[PDB]
């Protein structure tokens, strides 16, 4: 079928077979701005799997099949090496969550 | 000609087979290129990375 | 009146599979060519019994002057008024050009489909917010019915000296 | 090719809306990816498209990022050697000139056997008539 | 209609199977009980081939 694949039913049919195809067709898209990479305290950061997305003022992380925005921290992002030669990178601040709990 | 009706209806079926294969000529495009139903434009700037 | 160039010894051409195609004639000297009288199908084009009657009829590749008369590449078209627009549509006739009924049978040139200039950006995306389940279904034959034929009581069918 | 009863009809599809769709697949894929093989239109950057596709055959994504520049230029050139290829080759498109040079060639044999006697005196029809009469005709013709 | 266009071609095969037992080939007649009711056997053995 038409779109992502989800399951299908078998029906009879006189001399042949029909399918029931349960699909995915993503609906009602909003754009956005993105980026490839972050630089916080001089080091790429890169989506563990996701994309960085921008309302305008703020970054998130999102899948790439849904909007739901999450706060950019170091569980859903993987570093490496320094914001240099990654085109394209931009600015922001990764939310650390140990320092809050030792602060 | 008058001879040949008494064959009965061979040229009815070689008519009809050969035009049996002209129209699945035109359903093979059709199968392969018409895949999009919306017809898709490059931009006018044309700066992909 | 031909354009060949006859050896002044031969009386008429054949260039492929031995077709004749210029006949000197024994009197002027002069090369002439020879084409076939044209012919071709003859196509029907209903939009069925029930919306109506009116039907327009198509001459396979057959020139226009040899016969709403609408001259397409594919021949000769009698009974369609050929506009200016372009519809997906319903009877295909061939180059490019459909035909369908419209209190009138009129021709068109086939539209692919709607434009789209996808607002590329190259620091844009768009990341869908909600979800369709779509259900569709696919018919496939996988028989055809059985038959078995009995020669001797087809070709002959109970007759001993035959 | 109208020689003795034989058309040659015309493809519905002009070569000239078969490259419609080619450019509109094209157009497609490089501003979007696969998201139209699967509803409506999503742009995407092509710098990240690829990282998509780098995800989908086990490199994490920072390969290509770190490395832009040097698969750029290694696309761009292995297209180059793409026309080469096939435009001063002997014959790349012998598949395709298999199927044009079989339905001629199936095609001549077919208008080559007007030109036998089957067993009759000669292999025009309007000779047959002018020089014998009906009735052991048809034993020719037939 | 995929599964309608296989009945459709072949109960129309047959029906042209069937129609082709009642033409002459070029014999005295389609039937076969005529020609062995009307002609002696050295030369109905010509007609039945
Ligand atoms: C994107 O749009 C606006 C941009 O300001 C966001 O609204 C603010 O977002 C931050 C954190 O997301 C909050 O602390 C503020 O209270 C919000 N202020 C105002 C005036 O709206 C909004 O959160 C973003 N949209 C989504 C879905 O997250
Ligand atoms: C992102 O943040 C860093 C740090 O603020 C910026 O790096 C500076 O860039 C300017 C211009 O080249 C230099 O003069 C500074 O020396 C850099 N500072 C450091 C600590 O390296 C960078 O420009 C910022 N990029 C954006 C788009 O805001
Ligand atoms: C055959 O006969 C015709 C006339 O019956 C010839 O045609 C003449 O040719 C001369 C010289 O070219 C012209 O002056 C005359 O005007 C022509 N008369 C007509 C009626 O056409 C022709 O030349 C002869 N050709 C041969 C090979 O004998
Ligand atoms: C996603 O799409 C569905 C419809 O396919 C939305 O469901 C409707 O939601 C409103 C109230 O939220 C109801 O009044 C309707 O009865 C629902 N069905 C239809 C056919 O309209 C759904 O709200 C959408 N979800 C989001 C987050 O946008
Ligand atoms: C995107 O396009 C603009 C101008 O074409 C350019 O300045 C920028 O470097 C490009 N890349 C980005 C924003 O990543
Ligand atoms: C044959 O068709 C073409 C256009 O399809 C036209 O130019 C030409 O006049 C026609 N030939 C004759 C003898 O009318
Ligand atoms: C179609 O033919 C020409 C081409 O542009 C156009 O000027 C004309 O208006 C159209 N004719 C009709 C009947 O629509
Ligand atoms: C972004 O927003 C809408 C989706 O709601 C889309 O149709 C539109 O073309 C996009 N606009 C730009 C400037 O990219």
């Amino acid at each position: 079928g038409k779109g992502y694949h989800l399951m299908s039913f078998p029906q009879s049919a006189p001399h042949g077979v029909v399918f029931l195809h349960v699909t995915y067709v993503p609906a009602q898209e909003k754009n956005f701005t993105t980026a490839p990479a972050i630089c916080h305290d001089g080091k790429a950061h890169f989506p563990r799997e996701g994309v960085f997305v921008s309302n305008g003022t703020h970054w998130f992380v999102t899948q790439r099949n849904f909007y739901e925005p999450q706060i950019i921290t170091t569980d859903n992002t993987f570093v490496s090496g320094n914001c240099d030669v990654v085109i394209g990178i931009v600015n922001n601040t990764v939310y650390d969550p140990l320092q809050p709990e030792l602060d | 000609s008058n001879l040949l009706l008494q064959y009965g209806s061979f040229c009815t079926q070689l008519n009809r087979a050969l035009t049996g294969i002209a129209v699945e000529q035109d359903k093979n495009t059709q199968e392969v290129f018409a895949q999009v139903k919306q017809i898709y434009k490059t931009p006018p700037i044309k700066d992909f990375g | 009146e031909s354009n060949k160039k006859f050896l002044p010894f031969q009386q008429f051409g054949r260039d492929i599979a031995d077709t004749t195609d210029a006949v000197r004639d024994p009197q002027t000297l002069e090369i002439l060519d020879i084409t076939p009288c044209s012919f071709g199908g003859v196509s029907v084009i209903t939009p069925g019994t029930n919306t109506s009657n009116q039907v327009a009829v198509l001459y396979q590749d057959v020139n226009c002057t040899e016969v709403n008369v609408f001259q397409t590449r594919a021949g000769c078209l009698i009974g369609a008024e050929h506009v200016n627009n372009s519809y997906e549509c319903d009877i295909p006739i061939g180059a490019g050009i459909c035909a369908s009924y419209q209190q009138s049978i009129i021709a068109y040139t086939m539209s692919l489909g709607a434009e789209n200039s996808v607002a590329y950006s190259n620091n844009s995306i768009a990341i869908p917010t909600n979800f369709t389940i779509s259900v569709t279904t696919e018919i496939l034959p996988v028989s055809m019915t059985k038959t078995s034929v009995d020669c001797t009581m087809y070709i002959c069918g109970d007759s001993t000296e035959c | 090719q109208k020689f003795n009863g034989l058309t040659v009809l015309p493809p519905l599809l002009t070569d000239e809306m078969i490259a419609q769709y080619t450019s509109a697949l094209l157009a497609g894929t490089i501003t979007s990816g696969w998201t139209f093989g699967a509803g409506a239109a999503l742009q995407i950057p092509f710098a990240m498209q690829m990282a998509y596709r780098f995800n989908g055959i086990g490199v994490t994504q920072n390969v290509l990022y770190e490395n832009q520049k040097l698969i750029a230029n290694q696309f761009n050139s292995a297209i180059g050697k793409i026309q080469d290829s096939l435009s001063s080759t002997a014959s790349a498109l012998g598949k395709l000139q298999d199927v044009v040079n079989q339905n001629a060639q199936a095609l001549n044999t077919l208008v080559k056997q007007l030109s036998s006697n089957f067993g009759a005196i000669s292999s025009v029809l309007n000779d047959i008539l002018s020089r014998l009469d009906p009735p052991e005709a048809e034993v020719q013709i037939d």
